[PDB]
């Protein structure tokens, strides 16, 4: 039989966070991925 | 009229093709 082969969920991680001087609170971004994996 | 898993991606325009119509 014949298998396709294919790299799993790999992608960039990107922090949204404000100023340092104004709150601690973070976000992550996972690009081009879908909410399954993470 | 106008016409992959190797660390290589494209990402989307912050600006949609319905943002640049508007
Ligand atoms: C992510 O997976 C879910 C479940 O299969 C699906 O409903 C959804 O459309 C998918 N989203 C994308 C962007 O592929």
């Amino acid at each position: 039989e014949i298998l396709d082969i294919t790299p799993c969920s790999f992608g960039g991680v990107s922090v949204i966070t404000p100023g340092t001087n104004t709150s601690n609170q973070v976000a992550v971004l996972y690009q081009d991925v879908n909410c399954t994996e993470v | 009229k106008v016409t992959k898993f190797n660390g290589l991606t494209v990402l989307p325009p912050l600006l949609t093709d319905e943002m640049i119509a508007q």
